[PDB]
């Protein structure tokens, strides 16, 4: 069984898995730098406007 | 919304 949906404040880092796939250092709405966790970017609903905001222009 | 593992 998958982990709880929770809702994301912003992406913190990123990194590639041995398979080529981004993941993603999540830090999750209503919590601190403590409680972040990586997570494969299947995981991600709808987080477009995450990625994008942490990869810039 | 993501799955935290």
């Amino acid at each position: 069984a998958s982990g709880d949906l929770y809702e994301v404040e912003r992406i913190v880092d990123k990194r590639k898995n041995k398979k080529g796939k981004w993941e993603y250092l999540i830090r999750w709405k209503g919590y601190g730098s403590t409680e972040d966790t990586w997570e494969p970017e299947h995981h991600l609903l709808h987080c477009e406007e995450f990625i994008d905001e942490f990869n810039g222009l | 919304f993501a799955l935290k593992s």
